[PDB]
């Protein structure tokens, strides 16, 4: 006999009901509550907006961040090139470059990655080489000095 | 018709007492808004013991809510069943005790205990006849210990003929959550043996062993401990709120458990605690509730009941149940192992039957144990205090608020007198 | 049991083993193994 | 409202605060513009940002910080950086000439004029706050401005704002690698200034952070920007409990009541447990016992002294994110049984645990990866006596020939109180020995 | 409420993602947090 | 939970290690990325881990074979901390792997052992995979085995060492490395299993019609032997053979712990359909000398103890019939002091096939691990190679210069001559 009829709302007995009150619960609601959107690098732009000073600053800051990330070991640039080629060829494709940037975990938009790939592709072969990669990501290359050179 | 006034104190007592108001409001049918929606007429039988009246059928608890930091009353009010408390009872400080007994008892407590007592005197004068004051707090804390025991001293002078239940948590011997816990524990007990009428000792690392091994909970969160505590504090009062065959009020459990005014420390237990997956595997019966009651791994105190003889004991059975089976089982547990019970008290164990079981189960029981084995918990706290006080460690944070070092001397002289008094009655024979 | 059975048979066993000098064992095992390898070299498979 | 004021003195202080407030803007969602975007349907998140940001007008949040320096070349980088709009234009305080590694200029000659403007901005920020909890002072011991102006500022804050706690995060001179010659002179003079004025001190060693970045973030060419980023994780996790609710809240007054036994011993250590890089992380969740063990390892500790020599007088653990109260007790219990770490005989139970509910955040492009659990451990130990006697030897062999003294005595400072700072440091070395002795 | 509920629900989902029998545990291990 | 930690040392250890974990992941359905294929499923896949990490360690002083695993198809299954590399290889020298350059890595290797031992609940044994012809397999293998006996007791050590072929070898100092390594396997390894490359070639050439086999073809069926012997722990069956069942029934004496191996149904894809593969004829083909993984004739010696482990749909009725047909043959000879000479284990799971592998899908298989006195035939040939090379004392300045002394050569040789005497004494019979 249950003279106290009904399961009721709120917590009940230990081993009978969960800790959470039945008034507020019984559903996996807040397991992924973040309270804030992911914050980008302040210099980057989601859209392209080419031909502008803000785009020049975004490209310069992105290349400087990439250079500082890839020039930490003595041979981190070669190691990252090896980890990013993927298809065992010595060249790097668009999807492999995208996957490498995602592995480096910099929150960069797809169009901005494509723009960086286009500036890296000096010979316009549709495919980066080791020379193009290292020339863009030297430790104090001209694309890194473009961060200092804002007035152009 | 007789009412119990609940006081919760500090960060520890607020979250512990919040879960107590989680379970009683559901077990009496109060929804989070404050109205009534249960379909049982026994829920509305004795609501006055823990709920007041309001317009439109609203029932608000007799709770005075206390801490020196306003952070916890943001957390208490935000959850479910947090809107049922009156905001006038949300008396809060600004600075915070910060795990210092001196700040809670002397400086920041005396500036706040005047406004707190006005809330308590409001609730005492409102109801018909006080059964007693129930307090849930901490001993190693700063607000539940420093200013919690300040309220106990103040409210004992104003109401000296009333009961006093203290569900106070104690530091663990294995791992301590605060470095200055032995200072705050030893100062609290000296202020608590003279004032508090009876006391229930809780320990977190006894509850961790309960959660891991009885509830099969691999990663027990901080509030699952409170729900085990909340069921006992609801189970301590089952005879008051509901009819039964034998009724045991707070004073009835006082007279049957403390033989002497200074031996008022209990270790408390909780019987029908099986895992969720074992609800069909465990066959519930009166021998099964009795067997898990006296098991030493079931006790919510860190002290081992097999080390010291049980002075007295009490059982609060709930549910439609046979009075002969308990009465045969209580004789059986006393006569199977007589070495764990003191010889000069016949009938160590008191039994009370409430015929209305809790929600979801048809039989339940709550165990109160007045054992001399609780001196082992007091001796471990004593050993910590003597090791620290000899070299005056962490003492400038206590003498800064006016508590001289002479106050710490009698905090130990009544501490070691407890374990001396608990040792003698254990060693006491029927003759001498 | 020990003295009547186990000590006696272990004495016989250790006496025969100590009589056996090890170089004879390596010579005999080398000859047998070389015979097996010669058969499995010049013959299409060995079957039990 | 629980709310603190962070002062950053000198080049090292203002460069840490550039990275310290960078993480504070990202936890509370404050943009570099200074405006908080509307999120879901909430009336207000006032208790979250009020500890660091004051709501001004409509949707504008300004920090409760003072960036004061005698040189303008390090404060104008903030004024032209990404956060040019966030700060109040007069909270950033510049000077004409720097102290230039001179403790005499920062205390007597040129630091006297600029300290008057500091208290004017402190009094205005103290008036804005309802309940102030404590001043978090960030400075460099080895620099002229940080040691000099920091000594004058903390003396003024003690007289005006009595008994309010002062948590000192001081960059301290390193045993082997250091960037300046007269650092042992500037280190010994400010020690007497911060012995009795600040209440909790956290020693930060630059070579110790170099060792941590080399073996945890696997970078052997770090930058001070990388160094100050995981300094920011230490301070943010330390005051994480004021910002966000948790099971075991630990406030600033909770720190000084548990982490110092005696008034003259308050020099602490620092360690941040899960430090995994962006690429190395993949999907790696670490156990609570693993990160607790990694916190107490001597290699993962942020001041250059070995805890194996000294005795842990007091210790606290700030846990963040999805950590339960049980496994922290299981983690502590095996630390007590681990004999390679030792506690003093007069502190048999010496742990404090603070569990906050907010998982730590990561800056974009930062080296640290997104982790759901973290331990920030600051502990008091007698191993600081190795630190203070290390540059005591450096100062003793320098003062004997009286080299680099004509600069100090020329700028108003007297000859005789070099020995006052040395005898005060001598008494501090004796204090650590007799307290830790069994 | 959302922060506390997130903490409680993540604790509950840790409880449910432990006590799971993979069946090939002789030569495989899940991860140290689930092997605590 | 029952578990075994495996250790793969050297070139041959982790090339088998690539093959064994290829078969291990396919048996349990584990994908190459490590994850076995509504709100909980999102939680279980990204924030938590349904990933299964192997309990193995891949250590070698030469990085080229280690980074092949780091850059291969199984880069995500293994922890990056789990695979251990080195600067310079031991370079076909027991002196370098045991004294000079194996000493620096063996301290790092035991740290990852300690992490794998803490991760497990209950440990049962240790698998060691190495080659006794190479310096890293012999030197670092002996160094790791010597240290594993110190820190860990009551935990068995299983050895699968690829011993050199009598005719063909890929090295010239091959007799020196195996003699010195043999003294370590007698002293520190509980169970060691001989493996001979030339015998695997003959199995691949004849019964599996591969004219041009490589090491990838060899390791695919050596992994079949290793996976079958520990398969009773992973899967259930009618009769189980645990890792402690294996010791207690195949070592009559502590020094004799050398066992052969055999896999019965080595049949190609084309030949499978015409072949009738019942329990009666695979066991007859299990004892076939052409089907043994060690190039030795078992008819030279006599079996002491033999364990027949079965996979697939095998009833216990016909494995007993296969026992009786073998015991009545005059070519298969048992020693007189072991009447009950067989242990039969049945596992219900049929043997999985590697995709692209040479072996076909069969529903019955026998993994025959037998203790025989024909191991002394193997060690006698390897001894005569050692005696000719040591008479001129060639290839000794490499060993003497890198830490070892001259006396270790005669000491390890003297232990092997005892083993030659030990088989001739134990295998002796009592007649009339
Ligand atoms: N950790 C850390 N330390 C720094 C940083 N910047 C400077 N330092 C320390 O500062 C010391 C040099 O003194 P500074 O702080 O630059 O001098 P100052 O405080 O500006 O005093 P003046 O130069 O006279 O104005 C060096 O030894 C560094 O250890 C930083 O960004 N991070
Ligand atoms: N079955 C099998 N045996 C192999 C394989 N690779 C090497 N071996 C054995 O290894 C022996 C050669 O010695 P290694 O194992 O290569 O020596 P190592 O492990 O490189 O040790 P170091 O030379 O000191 O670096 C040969 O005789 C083979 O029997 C393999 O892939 N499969
Ligand atoms: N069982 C239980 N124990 C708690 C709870 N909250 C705090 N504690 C314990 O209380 C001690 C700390 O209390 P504290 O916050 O310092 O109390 P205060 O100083 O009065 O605010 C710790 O040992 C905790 O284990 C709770 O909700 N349940
Ligand atoms: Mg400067
Ligand atoms: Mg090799």
């Amino acid at each position: 006999p249950q003279p106290l009829g009904g399961p009721g709302l709120g917590v009940g007995f230990p081993g009978v009901t969960p800790q959470r009150a039945a008034a507020a619960g019984t559903a996996p609601t807040f397991w992924n509550w973040q309270r804030h959107k992911k914050q980008h690098v302040p210099g980057l732009l989601e859209e392209v907006r080419e031909g502008t000073f803000e785009q020049a600053q975004s490209d310069a800051l992105l290349t400087s961040l990439m250079s500082t990330k890839l020039n930490q070991y003595r041979d981190k640039l070669r190691l990252i090139f090896r980890q990013m080629d993927g298809n065992r060829n010595s060249l790097i494709d668009r999807e492999e470059f995208i996957r490498g940037i995602a592995k480096l975990r910099i929150n960069v938009s797809k169009a901005q990655v494509e723009r960086l790939f286009d500036l890296c592709d000096v010979d316009k072969s549709g495919e980066l080489d080791y020379e193009e990669f290292v020339n863009r990501f030297e430790e104090n290359g001209l694309a890194s000095a473009a961060r200092n050179q804002t007035r152009a | 018709m007789r009412e119990i006034v609940h006081i919760q104190g500090g960060q520890c007592g607020n979250q512990i007492g919040a879960k107590f108001w989680e379970v009683v409001s559901d077990e009496h049918g109060i929804d989070p808004t404050g109205t009534y929606h249960g379909d049982s007429d026994l829920q509305l039988e004795r609501i006055n013991v823990y709920f007041n009246e309001a317009t439109g059928g609203r029932y608000v608890p007799r709770a005075i809510l206390m801490d020196l930091e306003p952070g916890t009353m943001d957390s208490v009010r935000s959850g479910p069943y947090g809107q049922i408390f009156r905001p006038d009872n949300f008396v809060f400080g600004q600075t915070g005790a910060g795990n210092n007994w001196a700040k809670g008892h002397y400086t920041e407590g005396a500036e706040l205990i005047d406004s707190v007592l006005d809330v308590v005197r409001k609730e005492a004068e409102s109801c018909d006849c006080l059964q007693g004051f129930q307090v849930c707090h901490s001993l190693g804390g700063g607000t539940g210990s420093g200013m919690g025991t300040l309220l106990i001293s103040k409210i004992r002078e104003e109401y000296p003929d009333r009961m006093m239940l203290t569900f106070s948590v104690v530091p663990s011997p294995k791992v301590s959550d605060t470095v200055v816990e032995p200072y705050n524990a030893t100062l609290s007990v000296h202020q608590l043996v003279e004032n508090a009428d009876e006391c229930m000792v809780l320990d977190n690392e006894a509850l961790y062993d309960i959660c891991f091994r009885t509830l099969k909970l691999t990663t027990p969160t901080f509030g699952d401990l409170n729900h085990l505590i909340s069921a006992v504090m609801s189970g301590i009062t089952c005879c008051l709120r509901f009819p039964g065959q034998l009724n045991a009020d707070l004073r009835k459990l006082a007279v049957n458990l403390i033989p002497f005014p200074r031996l008022h420390f209990f270790m408390v237990g909780f019987t029908p605690l099986t895992s969720r997956g074992s609800q069909q595997y465990r066959a519930l019966t009166v021998p099964e509730l009795t067997q898990q009651m006296w098991d030493a791994k079931n006790m919510m105190c860190a002290a081992d009941p097999r080390h010291g003889r049980y002075l007295t004991a009490s059982a609060l059975f709930r549910g439609r149940m046979s009075t002969k089976e308990v009465d045969e089982q209580m004789l059986n547990v006393q006569n199977k192992n007589s070495s764990y019970f003191v010889e000069w008290i016949p009938n160590n164990v008191k039994s009370s039957v409430c015929d209305i079981p809790p929600k979801g189960l048809k039989m339940s029981a709550t165990f109160i144990g007045n054992s001399t084995a609780i001196q082992e918990m007091f001796k471990r706290v004593s050993e910590q205090f003597t090791a620290m006080f000899r070299r005056k460690a962490f003492l400038h944070w206590y003498t800064g608020e006016g508590m001289d070092e002479m106050e710490f001397t009698e905090a130990e002289s009544n501490m070691n007198d407890l374990v001396s008094e608990y040792q003698q009655y254990q060693d006491a024979s029927a003759e001498e | 049991w020990s003295t009547q059975v186990f000590d006696t048979i272990q004495g016989r066993l250790q006496a025969a083993v100590d009589a056996r000098d090890p170089a004879a064992i390596e010579s005999r095992l080398k000859t047998q193994y070389d015979q097996y390898l010669h058969t499995t070299n010049t013959k299409v498979a060995v079957f039990r | 409202m629980r709310e603190v004021i962070s002062i950053h003195i000198g080049q090292a202080g203002i460069q840490v605060g550039n990275a310290c407030w960078e993480l504070y803007c990202l936890e509370h969602g404050i943009q570099p513009d200074g405006q908080m975007p509307s999120d879901k349907t909430i009336g207000g998140g006032d208790d979250a940002f009020n500890t660091f940001f004051s709501e001004t007008g409509a949707g504008k949040h300004v920090p409760r910080c003072i960036f004061l320096d005698l040189e303008p070349t390090v404060v104008d980088e903030v004024r032209t950086g990404t956060y040019r709009q966030l700060f109040h234009p007069e909270q950033l305080i510049s000077g004409k000439e720097d102290a230039a590694n001179n403790f005499a200029r920062g205390h007597y000659t040129i630091g006297k004029e600029i300290v008057d403007l500091a208290l004017d901005r402190i009094r205005k920020l103290a008036d804005n706050c309802t309940g102030l909890q404590g001043f978090l002072v960030f400075n460099a011991v080895g620099g002229g401005t940080g040691s000099g102006l920091g000594s004058l500022l903390l003396e003024r804050l003690s007289v005006d704002y009595g008994k309010k706690s002062k948590l000192g995060f001081t960059v301290y001179p390193s045993p082997q690698v250091s960037t300046a010659v007269v650092e042992p002179y500037n280190s010994v003079l400010s020690t007497h200034s911060l012995l009795e004025h600040t209440d909790v001190a956290v020693m930060l060693d630059n070579e110790a952070i170099y060792d941590i970045c080399r073996r945890s973030l696997d970078i052997e060419r770090p930058t001070y920007t990388n160094l100050n980023r995981l300094i920011a994780q230490v301070i943010s996790s330390l005051t994480a409990s004021l910002r966000f609710d948790g099971a075991l809240n630990v406030d600033i007054t909770e720190f000084q009541t548990n982490l110092v036994p005696y008034p003259r011993i308050h020099f602490m250590l620092s360690s941040y447990a899960p430090i995994i890089s962006a690429e190395k992380a993949y999907h790696e969740q670490l156990s609570v016992a693993e990160i607790t063990n990694a916190a107490f390892e001597p290699a993962s500790m942020m001041v250059k002294c070995d805890p194996r020599h000294g005795k842990y007088m007091a210790c606290c653990l700030m846990y963040r994110g999805d950590v339960v109260p049980k496994d922290v007790n299981a983690s502590v219990a095996t630390i007590k049984t681990k004999r390679t770490i030792q506690f003093v005989d007069w502190c048999p139970t010496g742990f404090k645990c603070g569990i906050n509910y907010q998982p730590p955040t990561v800056v974009p492009g930062g080296d640290l990866a997104k982790v759901q659990r973290a331990v920030c451990m600051i502990s008091n130990s007698t191993a600081i006596g190795e630190i203070f006697s290390r540059l005591d030897h450096k100062f003793d062999l320098m003062y004997a020939k009286r080299a680099f003294v004509h600069w100090y005595v020329g700028e108003g400072m007297e000859e005789g109180e070099f020995s006052e700072a040395r005898e005060d440091l001598a008494a501090l070395e004796k204090d650590f020995e007799e307290v830790g002795a069994e | 409420r959302a922060t506390k509920q997130r903490y409680e629900e993540r604790a509950e989902m840790y409880d449910r993602t432990r006590q799971q029998h993979e069946g090939g545990s002789c030569i495989f291990g899940r991860l140290p947090p689930f092997h605590e």
